[PDB]
């Protein structure tokens, strides 16, 4: 099932490949290879890389 | 008036105390350098800035602090004349200007879209 994370800080992307988010946004984690994870925004449905230390995993 | 890449970088170095963690390190690539070039072009503040070694370091540290790129990718070919970026993808070059009397070269940062397609550092050297 879905890995859900909550943003602890705002993050501004400088690239179409990276995903901007605001503190408190929830995201689904699609890939966790290294420290930059691929995620999808539940708000905007846009997808891309995020800094994993800006988010907290919740649930289960 | 814009909202400047230079003024943000400069203010971060002076205060030095972020409200959020340092993003993880990741390697520089052609696509990241290209994307950062376009972002800073559109943001404003780097185009036309008068070059110094300290200014370049301030900007490199800001890019490192914000996006995680270790600050050793922003190198240029040696003078004299135009200095071309050694990292292919980075679309800024350093251009001599008329001093507006010295005599050391005053340089400005200049965006150049042809740098996305012509690795001039390599098409003009061999290292």
């Amino acid at each position: 099932e879905d890995i859900i994370v909550v943003a602890l800080y705002d993050y501004v992307s400088w690239s179409p490949d990276d995903l901007s988010f605001q503190k408190g946004d929830q995201m689904v984690v699609l890939e966790e290879s290294g420290e930059w994870w691929k995620a999808r925004s539940l708000a905007t449905r846009k997808e891309g890389y995020i800094p994993s230390n800006y988010v907290a995993r919740v649930d289960s | 008036n814009a909202d400047s890449a230079w003024l943000e970088a400069q203010e971060e170095e002076e205060v030095g105390f972020p409200v959020r963690p340092q993003v993880p390190l990741r390697p520089m690539t052609y696509k990241a350098a290209l994307d950062i070039s376009h972002f800073l072009k559109e943001k404003g503040g780097l185009e036309g800035l008068i070059w110094s070694q300290r200014r370049q370091e301030i900007l490199d540290l800001w890019i490192y602090h914000t996006q995680g790129y270790f600050p050793d990718w922003q190198n240029y070919t040696p003078g004299p004349g135009i200095r071309y970026p050694l990292t292919f993808g980075w679309c800024f070059k350093l251009v001599p200007v008329e001093p507006e009397d010295a005599e050391k070269e005053v340089l400005v940062w200049r965006f150049d879209s042809k740098l996305a397609f012509h690795h001039m550092a390599r098409e003009l050297h061999p290292e």
